[PDB]
């Protein structure tokens, strides 16, 4: 046992393994301690893969390098692309066209609607909804809190509710359940009623066919998803209005604005209030865990300047808070050594000291798969991991030592500490969350006859239901911005500026001998970031700081434990060996293994 | 009438292969899980975690004997023991092996699977190898690219369950319905190839006109996929459409042909 930023972790309860954790991208193993009454009291994070793009990008063209570093991830697909093309065009001193900021904008809202709403209807709502309750809905009601939870959605009869219930029957009557198979139906962890299990997976299905349209917008500018394509210096996607031979012309910028224009309307009428219903209702029930680290320390590099190069425009504003003090919000640097740093101690990798965190143009990326002293099993059957060692191929990121949450509820809490210090480009998000708070307290209880609550914000966001609420209002928001992004594109192309790509330094002759660069991203996960070093026009070092980095990391030399260990403690399961409440909370985070070890 | 059992593996992966699966128009992955395949195992989705995932693994194993398919997306990492990619404490490699011995078939679905993909290019630090490099004894259909197109990795599932047979392969191993033509036969800018009408700098006069990107660096020309007809994302559009040259990511060792941006020599 030992205490660590107000949390008392013990192992000396039942130990619970999950290897692996399903419904996530890639591979991870948790491993928990519970206490007599089945409370988790100590948790480990153990990402079980490496590919080592640090060390295939080393004396590469940087050109080139956004390509290799987009198959980082196939979910957050293109995120890492931006991040690379920021870093060397940071780098190099390239200045990109207007028309290419507000195209990789539009780029980057359409991945994080896509992203946030398939990961809540296909990774995270099993979570929530028995869909085996589903089977026992009524129709009828089902069509009536369908009109009660979004009134402006327009698919509700109940004849839509039966036939959608009707195929789920024959499905499972087949015997063959497929993702359905040896679930965790019927648990007490479950509180939904069978017509909001109903209604949930019958928008389950609504997603997977919408969500191919979404990333279309992707398709235009970047010719494919996954995996569309970058440029330093720009966009590839040549503009000519009078023409249909150029990439992009008035017909595709049309196509674009109808798949915006649907995006909005999924997030408004299905996605917001999916999550503030399924919130009240396990608000209800009293279900507030998985607050973790939310509650003190949270941290964004802040995104989506409505000025390009001009952060005080952040629509996104980001920074650090530490202590849970929403008053004083520090700003982060990218740049400065003494800020962002990765330790190992704990990690399959090794540094020459392995008592200091590295800046990660000081990183180093070399594997070290060794097990401690206290492992259950050997080295290639693992039974039971010994997190006193050496337990993650995940590297610790560190803020000047604080651990910190990343995620889209990091950017919600650091949006709506900067409001209320009077910052205006947050005042949308601040009203969304005012919005949901009134709902999950006030109007969503007072529809469906439940009691009346008075959870402040500072009280509901710290939480697994408020990490899911923030997924799902900043998916909202960045709907409502690309449909911003796309006016000021056609406005910038009519008024005749229709430039997508600076090639002044485009040639390696024209570089500096040695350069070094960094790229930030707001991606979906949470703080996203490149830094790189150039040499006689080849990579020198390329060190990848990625969310799932920051969120799944194991302990530091100090000891001190990240997001989604924090995040567990003080869960009670109703059986230990249904990880029902342990994926619930590890989910919120929307963990991208293959992302946080690259 | 029993749907066929999927087993869909994941190695190292991206996942943009599960990704690029769901985006099918036709036809919807949706209809290919509800009605068409018996999705069993697929760490992207399933309901199960932990014990009982790997449970369902024996179950269709001994039910389903010799009449599942496995699907592969991503490899074994060799180096560290295989532990640069655990599964249920174990390497990767030993959860290929066992579910691949009674496969009726075995699909390595993207450039990963088929032949190794970004972990596998220089100086692979994990000795990630495909999956018919591990699996010797079993037929393996290739279905290479960084992703495969959605109606590519749709229509292989199609063809399979409607026919009980793996398509006719090239010597590669990869479906002729689908690799027979290089992105440079049909691509719509070959005209522009044909009278030596090329982009030379990104947004440039020719670029602005859809001029051939050959001197761009695309690597249409050796490169076998269905891109240019096809193309994605329900023939929205392809690389070259969208303005960017083919990076050539269908190909085995694409990462390591040089730049990207470097022309093909001997025009
Ligand atoms: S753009 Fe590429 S594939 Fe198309 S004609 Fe030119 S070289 Fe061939
Ligand atoms: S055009 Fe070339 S790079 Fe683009 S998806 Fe097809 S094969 Fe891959
Ligand atoms: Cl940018
Ligand atoms: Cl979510
Ligand atoms: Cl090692
Ligand atoms: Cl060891
Ligand atoms: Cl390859
Ligand atoms: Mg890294
Ligand atoms: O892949």
């Amino acid at each position: 046992a030992y205490a660590t930023q107000g949390f008392n972790l013990d192992d000396r309860g039942r130990r619970i393994v999950v290897d692996p954790v399903t419904r996530i991208e890639g591979h991870m193993r948790c491993e928990v301690n519970v206490d007599a009454n089945n409370v988790i009291r100590n948790a480990v994070s153990t990402g079980t893969m490496w590919r080592g793009l640090e060390v295939i990008l080393k004396g590469r063209d940087p050109r080139d390098a956004w390509a290799f570093v987009e198959r980082i991830c196939g979910v957050c697909t293109g995120c890492h692309a931006l991040a690379s093309v920021r870093a060397v065009e940071n780098a190099l001193d390239i200045r990109i066209p207007k028309n290419a900021h507000l195209i990789r904008e539009i780029m980057a809202k359409t991945l994080q609607v896509h992203d946030h709403a398939v990961h809540f209807y296909h990774l995270h709502a099993l979570d929530w909804v028995d869909v085996m309750s589903a089977l026992k809905a009524d129709p009828k009601r089902t069509s009536e809190l369908q009109q009660l939870v979004s009134p402006a959605h327009p698919l509700s009869s109940a004849g839509y509710f039966r036939d959608i219930q009707n195929r789920l029957k024959r499905f499972v009557e087949s015997g063959q359940l497929g993702p359905f198979m040896n679930g965790y139906w019927g648990s007490k962890a479950y509180v939904l009623p069978p017509e909001a299990n109903l209604m949930a997976v019958t928008h389950y299905l609504e997603a997977l066919d919408l969500q191919k349209e979404w990333v279309k917008i992707h398709t235009i500018f970047g010719g494919k998803n996954p995996h569309p394509n970058y440029l330093v210096g720009g966009v590839p996607c040549a503009i000519n209005l009078d023409a249909a031979s150029a990439p992009v012309n008035m017909e595709r910028l049309s196509f674009v604005k109808a798949r915006i224009d649907e995006i909005i309307e999924f997030n408004k009428n299905v996605y917001v209030p999916d999550v503030l219903a399924i919130g009240t209702l396990y608000k209800q029930a009293g279900w507030l865990y998985g607050g973790g680290l939310a509650a003190t320390n949270v941290l964004d590099y802040g995104e989506y300047p409505n000025v390009a190069y001009n952060k005080s425009t952040d629509q996104l504003p980001g920074g650090a808070i530490l202590n849970g003090n929403w008053d004083e919000v520090f700003p982060v640097d990218p740049r400065d050594s003494q800020q962002v740093q990765e330790f190992v101690s704990h990690s399959w990798y090794k540094y020459a000291d392995e008592s200091v965190g590295l800046h990660p143009w000081d990183g180093v990326t070399e594997p070290n798969y060794v097990l401690g002293a206290n492992t259950k099993g050997t080295r290639t059957r693992i039974e039971q991991i010994d997190e006193s060692a050496k337990y993650s191929w995940i590297k610790s990121p560190r803020w000047r030592g604080h651990a910190m949450e990343v995620g889209p509820l990091s950017r919600y809490i650091l949006a709506y500490a900067h409001a209320r210090s009077g910052n205006k480009y947050a005042e949308r998000p601040k009203e969304q969350l005012e919005y949901s708070a009134q709902m999950i307290n006030s109007a969503i209880p007072k529809a469906l006859g439940l009691p009346e609550t008075q959870y402040t914000l500072k009280q509901l966001l710290p939480s697994t239901i408020g990490r899911t609420l923030a997924r799902a209002l900043e998916s909202q928001y960045c709907g409502e911005m690309m449909h911003s992004d796309w006016h000021d594109l056609v406005a910038n192309i009519r008024a005749g500026d229709t430039a997508t790509a600076n090639v002044d330094k485009w040639d390696p002759a024209t570089w500096p001998l040695q350069a070094k660069g960094v790229g930030t991203v707001a991606a979906p996960r949470g703080a996203l970031g490149h830094w790189i070093r150039i040499k006689d026009g080849r990579i020198e070092n390329y060190q990848c700081v990625v969310p799932t980095t920051w969120n799944g990391s194991p302990r530091d030399y100090k000891g001190q434990i990240g997001a989604f260990e924090a995040s567990l403690m003080n869960t009670p399961m109703v059986n230990p060996e249904q990880p029902v409440e342990i994926l619930r909370t590890l989910h919120s985070f929307d963990p991208c293994l293959a992302c946080s070890t690259h | 009438k029993p749907r066929t059992p999927v087993l869909w593996l994941h190695g190292l992966e991206c996942t943009c292969c599960s990704e690029s699966f769901i985006r099918s128009a036709h036809p919807l992955a949706k209809d290919v899980v509800l009605s068409m395949i018996s999705l069993d195992y697929d760490d992207t989705l399933m309901a199960a975690a932990g014990h009982q995932a790997e449970a369902i693994l024996e179950e269709i194993m001994t039910k389903y004997k010799g009449n599942y398919i496995l699907a592969v997306e991503g490899n074994p990492p060799l180096n560290q023991d295989g532990m640069s990619c655990i599964i249920g404490g174990r390497p990767f490699i030993e959860q290929l092996k066992y579910v691949a011995k009674d496969a009726k078939a075995i699909i390595s679905w993207g450039s990963c699977a088929s032949w190794g993909c970004v972990q596998a290019a220089k100086p692979n630090p994990t000795q990630a190898t495909p999956v018919h490099k591990v699996i010797t004894d079993k037929p393996i259909i290739k279905v290479p690219g960084c992703p495969p197109i959605a109606e590519v990795m749709t229509g292989v599932i199609t063809y399979m369950l409607t026919f009980d047979r793996i398509p006719e392969l090239d010597r590669q191993g990869r479906p002729k319905m689908f690799y027979s033509q290089r992105i440079h036969d049909k691509c719509y800018r070959r005209p522009h190839f044909d009278a030596g009408q090329f982009v030379e700098e990104w947004d440039d006069e020719s670029a602005r006109k859809g001029f051939c990107l050959y001197k761009m660096g695309c690597k249409g020309p050796t490169t076998y996929n269905a891109c240019s007809t096809t193309r994605w994302n329900e023939g929205t559009s392809f690389c070259i459409q969208s303005g960017h040259g083919c990076i050539g990511c269908s190909e085995d060792g694409f990462w390591d042909k040089g730049s990207f941006y470097d022309r093909l020599t001997g025009i």
